[PDB]
RNA sequence: CCAAGUCUCUU
RNA sequence: GAGACUUGG
């Protein structure tokens, strides 16, 4: 009984397991697993005030997105009474120098921010593994691969081993794709990238202790008889998309960068017409798949989209393309919109006839989805309503939403209980159907969620992962459920007592998704005996596995002040200092990758490159670089690819345009390398250039 | 007046001067842009049943010629730009010059036919 | 001035302004050494040909005939080119013509026009020098045309500019768009401002540079300059533009007014309230920012004051 | 090679009548270069016998071919050739010549990789695309009319 | 025609 | 490298199990870098490269 | 070659 | 505005 509510037992039991061993803690989300990363940071809080010039530390929390960093700054503010720090890309913190670092990490005990960030800020040797006492990570499944999860954890493998800081882990879900079988090897892989071992409850009073504040929701699995035949106006609006792409094929805008495949392999259409292809294609996918009405709503969706992409229009080819898909857009409007009206003749009463249309011009799926929710939230409180839909595509959310805003405004029974609400990741379509130029509204769907403005939400895996939100009463899966950890983590979002959790999936695939969804109770089952079971008094995996796990990739290079650059770095290095040659707002121009080929690769490598991949790097004329740099002979395309732009900043930094920190030099420290050597004259007035 | 002047007029001017010659017009069709198609549909009537004769007939020559027929009738003047393409046949393009801003191409061999079954999709 | 290059060079020696250097003493600062990468001197003029064809054209209208084209091409490579992996971009070779240049007709209007005073004549280095005359003289011997570059912003920029200026005839003038009173007749009198890009400059003076760099005679240098800016030579020595701006200030006439730049989207225009011939003309400029549409204003107003007085 | 296996004698079989080498012996062979395998279209794509581009540009198209890659079919409209050149100059105007070739420089303000401009115009130079089944399927039915 | 050599110019070379 | 005149170890067991264990050890009690091979990784599958 | 989500840097 | 990462197709 406190304000600061204590810890619980199994909290109890989870801190002081930590605070003597670095360890991973795998629990369902909640206010508890962020209270138990609260309490940790609280004892290891000896060694914050002091400063670091006397060997002073601090706090160290990592997140993955943005706003789940920025929520979890807020959540740790007004739980501790210390002061915290939060560190993007938004706050101009690329350019804080060593002083503002300095100060800041005197006032802000605490530093949180996103993993690129403090990756780069460690990287660059602004502080030092030693310099952080204690390093958060939540939701750390997703450290894997070249995840900058991972990156951050090889880089302990470089520095002094005696100085390293506490690593915690934090998640709800251990697995991260499909590879559910042979979980104890992924297990290990997970432990082993970090330096600890999981740890859960075990004791039936925990489980019990922890069930009052975690629910499992009740899931139904849901069916649509599915039909295929098709209308007419579909095949015709196939036929002038077609004709459509013929036309464009030939449009020969201005000359583009040159676009080419992510293996180097193939070339592309140009992002300006490569944008259009995808919108009419994920257009005719949404009217393919829920049918009419949600192709009503997508195609004033895409006219929106278009519009605004013409006012961003520059060139006088470009803004003739983008109007003519406006004008195309508009044309399938004008069909749909018949083919509503050449059905209305059943009835006038627009209002009933709305939900008619919906019924006859949208796919069974959509029909169940309606009716479903229709006898879900007959005649209940808004206020006692709270749940979420998830769909897979970013389009789909805005179509679904006008729908459900139709659909709402169409019945009398929903017409004063559900207030629908949508919102995608980045990239944030406009959420308004009217182009207008600027609109009063200003409140955030999210913030709309949890102040209760909104009670409906069409949310596409962005909701889903770390992102707070009150338990949901309701949960409906409308896409098919396609990853384990997406399961998982969905399933936990419907925290609430009852929480109804359904499933809508195709008859067809019924029997699939069974299965899918059984392997996936078997691998939670699986996890949670090998966590009951196990046991293990190291707590820890040894020195000789934890070297092993990451020598795979090509080691890192370090300088004498220590800097490191990370192989998995070298291309955004490289692009960062390309991008600081231009000096025209017209005349910026990126480096232009090429792949040898067999016979090239043999006059000049000899007989050393066969059976493996090399790539050249030849970097744009105006910077010094023109030896064609090339890549050891890696594996696949990927390592080549690394390779070469590690070999390239390195050259780069053996020709000193890397100052000493593996960053462009800026005018002003690239003019001050020069200042001592033709301005001598300065120093003797007390004045220097 | 402070917001009817000193915002608004301003409002006004400011659109208007791009659709001068900076932006390719503008929406100051009154109605709702998820209506905006529905322009040609409320399109003046006797001129639209009249156009509706046109398009139907079949005493014209030429696609050229029942394009123009029909295009004045609508009481628009278009004007016909050769887009610069990589197709053989040059590629033209078509503006409709009006508050419902419209542009279409295609090869000259299939431009006049493609104005012709637009409307035809569009008007009725 | 007194002790002419051979000489006065080595006063920076005296003066340490560019430090004294036994290898390099100051007097020797025409050995410009175009080392390190950027440059090869090796390239057969086949590739060039095959980047350059008509070569003959070329040489013909520029009036000077080149003996090893590889300057030309390394000096024609607009940065954004990707497919010439053989020399580099041509700012490091503006760089050093610009200031040639500037030299060149700076001297010889020194030495020509002695009765002309000298802040004016600062003033007309300025113009003389400024990209947007040099940008006119390029396009007016049909410079343009071979410029190798791969970038759409820059190449319809150049299309604009060479329309609008083949509308004026090849001749400088107040680089603004009369979008309505030919002109048409509308409510009000506004303008936009013909935006000059700068790469054309950047690249005659590049060629100029790689001529230097070719002949390394700097006479034949200078009558292929004269014949090419001798029309706005005897010009400007009968009226000197100054800034647009600066000339309506003074002008006794103008008291041009600019009123707040109001913003929507990208776009920012300025009303300029001004008078001629004691009755009031409402003319306003637009731009991207505050001082362009500014600028753009003042050159529609000194346009028509200029149609007004003439 | 009676004595080898089965398996070792399907493996080269398929080699054998596989498309590749079929392709390649006929390619050798210098018959693909008369193949009917473009439908007549004569006002488009299609040279009467009597009517050839001119000489001046045909000799550059030819000899220079970097500058061919990015020519463009609108560079030849653009050469409205007068009924003087097009009867009896055989090669364009000069005139016309360097107005033709600072458009095709123009050109180069578009595509120079993804726009593979030739396409449309090849038939003007003579150059044909061709899919290699089809080249393989021709020399099969030249063997099976010879059977 | 003849350009005035200029006078700097004749200068540095003779 | 072997080419440059290099040499490598050869730590031979009698037992699949009994090889795991020594490699484990070997790992655990060396800074080199030591490979696992036994008819279960497919060691007969693999090339000259 | 396509979908989702995330991040960095920058207008 | 540009790039990258993860996962999947």
């Amino acid at each position: 009984e406190d304000v600061e509510i204590k810890p619980r037992g199994y909290q109890l039991r989870l801190v002081d397991h930590l605070t003597k061993s670095n360890g991973i803690v795998y629990l369902p989300t909640g206010s508890g697993k962020t209270f138990v990363a609260i309490l940790v940071l609280k004892r290891f809080s000896q060694d914050f005030d002091k400063p670091i010039e006397s060997g002073g530390k601090r706090a160290l929390f990592m997140c993955n997105t943005v706003e789940l960093a920025r929520q979890q700054a807020m959540a740790v503010r007004r739980c501790t009474n210390f002061k915290v720090g939060f560190y993007v890309g938004e706050q101009g913190v690329d350019d804080w120098t060593r002083g503002m670092w300095s100060d800041e990490i005197k006032k802000n005990q605490v530093l949180v921010g996103t993993a690129q960030v403090f990756l780069d800020m460690v990287t660059q040797t602004y502080v030092a593994l030693s310099s952080l006492s204690v390093v958060i990570i939540d939701e750390c499944h997703h450290g894997t691969g070249h995840h900058p999860f991972r990156e951050f954890m090889r880089l302990f493998t470089i520095a002094n081993q005696t100085k390293l800081p506490r690593v915690v882990g934090l998640t709800g879900v251990l697995i991260k794709g499909n590879e559910i079988t042979n979980v104890a090897t992924k297990l290990k892989e997970l432990e082993i990238t970090y330096r600890g071992n999981i740890i859960t409850v075990s004791d039936t009073k925990e489980m019990e202790n922890v069930m009052l504040y975690a629910t499992k929701p009740t899931e139904v699995m849901v069916s649509f008889p599915h039909q295929e035949q098709v209308l007419t106006v579909t095949r015709l609006i196939s036929a002038e998309i077609e004709k459509f792409y013929v036309s464009l094929d030939l449009m020969n805008i201005g000359v583009q960068p040159i676009r080419r495949s992510k293996s180097l392999q193939c070339l592309r259409d140009p992002s300006k017409k490569s944008f259009v292809k995808q919108l009419f294609n994920d257009f005719l996918y949404q009217m393919k798949e829920y049918g009419i009405y949600a192709a009503s709503i997508a195609i004033i969706s895409l006219i929106v989209e278009f519009d605004i992409k013409r006012r961003q229009a520059e060139t006088l080819s470009v803004k003739l393309m983008h109007r003519t898909a406006l004008t195309l857009c508009e044309k399938i409007r004008h069909l749909l919109v018949q083919k509503l009206q050449d059905m209305t003749y059943d009835d006038d009463d627009d209002n009933v006839n709305t939900e008619e249309v919906i019924m006859n011009f949208s796919t069974p799926k959509v029909q169940r989805f309606l009716m479903s929710l229709k006898v879900s939230f007959a005649d209940k409180d808004p206020k006692d309503i709270c749940c979420l839909v998830f769909v897979e595509r970013r389009y789909t959310c805005k179509c679904i939403y006008g729908l459900l805003l139709n659909y709402i405004q169409s019945t009398p029974e929903l017409r004063n209980v559900l207030t629908p609400q949508f919102m995608v990741g980045r990239n944030n379509i406009s959420p308004d159907f009217e182009s207008v130029l600027e609109r009063k509204w200003q409140k955030s769907a999210i913030q709309q969620f949890r102040d209760g403005n909104a009670n409906l939400m069409i949310c596409s895996s962005v909701l889903e992962e770390g992102i707070d939100v009150q338990a949901c009463n309701h949960v409906f899966i409308l896409d098919p459920v396609k990853t384990f950890n997406m399961y998982v983590q969905s399933k936990g979002r419907a925290r609430t007592t009852e929480a109804k959790f359904v499933l809508f999936t195709a008859d067809k695939e019924r029997e699939k998704t069974i299965q899918q969804i059984y392997q996936y109770r078997k691998a939670h089952n699986d996890i949670a005996e090998y966590l009951k079971d196990r046991v293990l008094e190291k707590t820890e995996p040894e020195l000789y596995e934890i070297k092993g796990h990451f020598q795979d990739d090509i080691d890192p290079f370090t300088n004498e002040n220590g800097a490191v650059l990370l192989p998995n770095n070298a291309l955004a290095i490289l692009h960062r200092y390309c991008q600081t040659i231009p000096t025209d707002a017209f005349g910026f121009v990126i480096p232009w990758f090429h792949v040898l080929q067999e016979d090239e690769r043999d006059r000049i490598f000899g007989v050393s490159a066969k059976g493996k991949h090399v790539i050249s790097i030849n970097m744009p004329v105006n910077c010094m670089l023109r030896d064609t740099i090339y890549s050891d002979p890696m594996d696949n395309v990927k390592t080549a690819k690394i390779s070469a732009a590690f070999k390239a900043c390195k050259v780069l930094y053996s020709l000193g345009e890397l100052n000493e920190r593996f960053v462009p030099k800026t005018l002003k420290e690239r003019v001050a390398s020069i200042a001592d050597v033709h301005f001598e004259h300065w120093n003797k007035y007390g004045d220097s250039v | 007046e402070s917001m009817e002047e000193l915002e608004a007029l301003r409002r006004k001017k400011f659109t208007t001067y791009w659709e001068l010659k900076e932006a390719g017009s503008v929406d100051h069709t009154g109605m709702r842009l998820c209506d905006r198609h529905n322009y040609f549909k409320n399109f003046y009537p006797t001129l639209k049943k009249e156009a509706i004769e046109a398009i139907n007939s079949d005493e014209y020559e030429s696609s050229k010629d029942k394009a123009m027929d029909v295009m004045s009738s609508l009481k628009i003047t278009p004007k016909i730009s050769e887009v610069e393409s990589s197709s053989l046949v040059p590629l033209l393009s078509v503006e409709l010059n009006c508050a419902f801003d419209v542009v279409l191409m295609a090869k000259e061999t299939d431009i006049y036919d493609h104005i012709i079954d637009y409307f035809r999709t569009m008007l009725i | 001035k007194n002790y002419g290059l051979q000489h006065a060079f080595k006063m920076l020696e005296y003066f340490k302004i560019c430090r004294a250097d036994i290898d390099k003493p100051l007097t020797q600062l025409l050995n410009l050494e175009l080392g390190g990468k950027k440059m090869r001197a090796n390239v057969n003029t086949t590739e060039i040909d095959g980047f350059l064809i008509n070569h003959y054209y070329l040489e013909k209208n520029l009036g000077y005939t080149f003996k090893d084209r590889r300057y030309l091409l390394q000096a024609l490579t607009h940065p954004s080119y990707p497919t010439n992996r053989i020399t580099g971009s041509y700012q490091e070779l503006e760089f050093i013509g610009n200031a040639i240049l500037d030299f060149l007709i700076s001297a010889y209007i020194f030495e020509n026009n002695t009765k002309m005073n000298p802040g004016a004549l600062t003033d007309l280095r300025s113009a003389l020098v400024n990209n947007t005359t040099l940008a006119c003289i390029c396009v007016r011997h049909r410079l343009h045309f071979f410029i190798l570059a791969e970038n759409a912003k820059l190449s319809e920029i150049i299309s604009k500019f060479v329309n609008f200026q083949e509308s004026q005839g090849h001749r400088v003038t107040n680089y603004v768009r009369i979008l309505l009173e030919v002109p048409p007749k509308g409510e009000f009198n506004m303008s936009t401002n013909v935006d000059v890009p700068k790469a054309l400059g950047d690249v005659l003076e590049a060629l100029i540079a790689a001529v230097y760099l070719d002949c390394r005679d700097l006479q034949r240098t200078w009558e292929v300059i004269f014949n090419l800016f001798e029309p706005e030579l005897q010009e400007f020595t009968r009226k000197v533009p100054i800034n647009h701006i600066r000339q309506l200030v003074e002008h006794k006439h103008a008291k041009p007014v600019f009123s707040s730049p109001i913003v929507e989207g990208e776009t920012v225009m300025v009303s300029c309230q001004f008078t001629c011939m004691e009755k009031t003309i409402k003319v306003y400029g637009f731009g991207s920012n505050k001082d362009q549409a500014k600028l753009s204003a003042a050159k529609h107003a000194l346009q028509q004051l200029s149609k007004c007085d003439a | 090679y009676s004595d080898w296996n089965e398996g070792t004698l399907t493996e080269v079989k398929s080699k054998l009548v596989s498309n590749r080498n079929l392709l390649f012996c006929l390619i050798d062979a210098d018959i693909p270069k008369t193949l009917n395998t473009i439908q007549f279209t004569p006002r488009y794509t299609w040279l009467p016998p009597g009517i050839s581009l001119p000489h001046n540009v045909l000799a550059l198209w030819r000899e220079n071919p970097e500058f061919a890659k990015i020519i463009g079919p609108h560079n030849l409209r653009d050469l409205a050739l007068g009924d003087e050149e097009s009867l009896v100059k055989g090669n364009c105007s000069d005139i016309n010549y360097n107005r033709f070739v600072e458009g095709c420089r123009a050109n180069g303000q578009s595509f120079y990789a993804g726009a593979d401009f030739s396409s449309e115009v090849n038939f003007c130079v003579g150059l044909v695309t061709i899919p290699n089944k089809v080249i393989a399927d021709t020399l099969e039915a030249l063997l099976g009319v010879i059977v | 025609g003849k350009v005035k050599p200029l006078l700097i110019l004749q200068k540095t070379v003779s």
